[PDB]
């Protein structure tokens, strides 16, 4: 609940609604050891490692989401080079755990998920076992928060779906497809260029046309940039080809390989 | 590390903003308690001649606590809420430095300043204080944030400069582990104390009105001598102010685990000639005054029936004369001392 209805005047809002073309520009670096295609299936991939390491450890979806925002925000600024993405992903999950109040992570239990979960879940991706100790998760905790700027507080779909699906009066019909749906949003860009409710929109736009409810007039009671809507449609339906076409296990140990790689010293 | 970028780790070495080069701050620490060590302190590259709030926390790494202090001041932003300036994180000692404006003054130095004087002033100083705190927390609750540990000493006001005269909401309570108080009892509402398992809106407008009667009398309302939450002689110094109350005065407290506990050590007939009225007559107070019946509001026994801060800020006390100031002060000039500063051992 915590800064709710405070959007608008949010950092979130201010500093982390990205310009896509300034994006790109920024991503052309790594664009010179991976492809496009290839980029984004690294996106991918690793949205997944955030949602293992998530679920073993217990935690509801938008401490997870936060942790997943947190990532990407990182690696829209700075190289996959810069810190290796293995050690990264468990930091986010560690990070976004301590801005929630009930409960919290441990050292050792945040270590014994990193080793358990890539071991079992994800070794088709990795040989070797998980070679971080407590105290590089701790560095790499400082770089994290220092190169977001401080900027904790992440604002994410479900809430307003909840919101927009009770208003319809079809919570048993669309809600778990489109709290689906916003899952999957996270394996895109979205998150960085439009705010939390538009996403929404769009997913339950999606979960009606799946389930081929009506809601044309429901939509056309409110007042929205549908351009914007529909854009952010395109980029759903774009991503559920890829994932067609793209085969996880079998590719992502080649596309880590082509990874740029962090320089050590002399 | 090996497996970190040496270019990236370099290049963020020498564009990265150290405390100790950008801050002068030796030997004038102002604080110290559990949240850390809080120095007053000067700008080297001087732009500006402002003196700003150096807390550096207590610990080592992100606690649980520094994390919600840093993710909520970072959106935080009004003239009655202290104001995050900067978050300087050192590398080498794991510590976190954040930076805020300099506040010259506080309730709890203020109200002793008057119980000092008056043992051996401005018209609507209290009035002011008393609208501003409500703005302040008002801006919080909206936001679905708590203080948690509202009293005197972390309601600060600031001194000479641009600001003079402007109530800042500070240290707010930020970490409490599943938001509950069980994980100075002068300003903690009767619930607390009768066992409740969490903290509301409520338990921050009770302590409001704590520091609404002291504002008047100079004197804690509640105040009483020095585990679990049931405190007996609290509770037998509010009884004393408020008297006992009834069934139709506050019907959940029953549903308090407490309770029992309280029938048990307390009796009606005990406080059958105790209010807030005769509290307040006693301390020179007018009880059919506009102050009065805002502080019985505040004051309130049963949470549900306590009143909000947008209700409060609304009460017509506000419209009464004198309004309230934006300078508390009101231009007249401030007779208390600067702060003292500590030292390191
Ligand atoms: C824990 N401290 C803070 O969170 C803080 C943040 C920003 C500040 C800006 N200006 C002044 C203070 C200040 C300094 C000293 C002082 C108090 C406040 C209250 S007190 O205990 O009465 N005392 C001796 C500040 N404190």
């Amino acid at each position: 609940k915590a800064m709710a209805g405070n959007f608008w005047q949010s950092s979130h809002y201010l500093q982390w609604i990205l310009d896509k073309q300034d994006l790109l520009k920024e991503r052309q670096k790594d664009l010179k050891f991976l492809s496009e295609e290839e980029y984004w299936k690294l996106q991918i991939f690793f949205t997944n490692v955030i949602q293992a390491l998530g679920e073993h450890l217990k935690l509801r979806q938008q401490v997870i989401a936060t942790a997943t925002v947190y990532f990407k925000r990182f690696y829209a600024r700075y190289s996959l080079k810069s810190i290796d993405p293995v050690l990264m992903a468990p930091t986010c999950v560690f990070l976004a755990s301590k801005v929630e109040e009930f409960g919290v992570v441990s050292n050792t239990r945040l270590i014994a998920a990193a080793t358990s979960v890539l071991k079992t879940r994800f070794s088709y991706a990795f040989p070797k076992e998980f070679p971080y100790r407590m105290n590089h998760i701790l560095e790499c905790e400082f770089y994290l928060l220092e190169l977001m700027d401080c900027c904790l507080i992440v604002y994410h779909p479900y809430r307003p779906l909840l919101q927009y699906v009770q208003d319809m009066g079809q919570e048993d019909m669309l809600l778990p497809l489109a709290w689906r749906i916003v899952n999957d949003t996270y394996r895109t860009d979205l998150c960085l260029l439009y705010p939390p409710f538009m996403i929404a929109l769009a997913c339950l736009h999606v979960a009606c046309v799946v389930q081929q409810k009506d809601a044309r007039q429901w939509f056309a009671e409110l007042s929205v940039d549908m351009e914007k809507i529909l854009e952010i449609i395109r980029v759903i339906l774009k991503l559920y080809e890829q994932w067609k076409n793209f085969d996880e296990r079998k590719e992502m140990a080649t596309i880590l390989s082509k990874m740029p790689k962090p320089k050590p010293p002399p | 590390d090996d497996k970190m970028d040496y270019d990236f780790k370099v290049k963020l070495s020498s564009e990265r903003e150290r405390v100790e080069d950008l801050f002068e701050y030796e030997g004038c620490k102002v604080g110290r308690g559990t949240y850390g060590h809080v120095y007053k302190a000067k700008r080297k590259d001087g732009k500006d001649d402002k003196d700003y709030a150096l807390k550096q926390i207590e610990g080592t790494g992100i606690s649980m606590s520094a994390c919600r202090e840093i993710a909520l001041l970072r959106e935080l932003k009004h003239p009655n809420v202290i104001s995050l300036q900067k978050v300087f994180l050192s590398h080498a000692d794991r510590k976190v430095w954040l930076l805020f404006d300099y506040a010259e003054h506080d309730l709890w130095h203020i109200i002793k300043f008057h119980r000092a004087s008056k043992a051996n002033l401005p018209r609507g100083m209290v009035k002011s204080l008393l609208y501003q705190i409500l703005d302040g927390i008002h801006y919080l609750h909206a936001n679905w944030v708590l203080h948690r540990d509202l009293k005197p000493a972390n309601i600060l006001v600031m001194g000479e400069g641009p600001e003079r005269g402007r109530v800042k909401i500070a240290d707010m309570g930020f970490a409490r582990l599943f938001n509950s108080p069980l994980k100075t009892f002068w300003y903690r509402a009767p619930e607390l104390l009768l066992g409740a398992r969490h903290y509301t809106k409520a338990i921050d407008i009770w302590a409001i009105g704590c520091i609404f009667a002291e504002l008047l009398t100079s004197e804690p309302i509640f105040h009483c001598r020095q585990s679990n939450p049931y405190h007996h002689d609290q509770l037998d110094r509010i009884f004393n102010v408020m008297g006992f109350p009834a069934d139709k005065d506050w019907e959940d407290i029953k549903k308090m685990p407490e309770h029992s506990t309280l029938m048990k050590d307390f009796r009606r007939n005990t406080y059958t000639n105790c209010s807030l009225i005769k509290y307040m007559e006693k301390h020179k107070v007018k009880p059919d005054s506009k102050a009065f019946h805002l502080l019985q509001k505040l004051l309130t026994m049963d949470p549900i029936k306590r009143i909000t801060s947008e209700q409060a800020m609304q009460d017509p006390y506000f419209l009464e004369d004198p309004l309230p100031t934006s300078d508390v002060f009101a231009g007249c000039q401030i007779p208390y001392p600067k702060r003292e500063f500590l030292t390191e051992e």
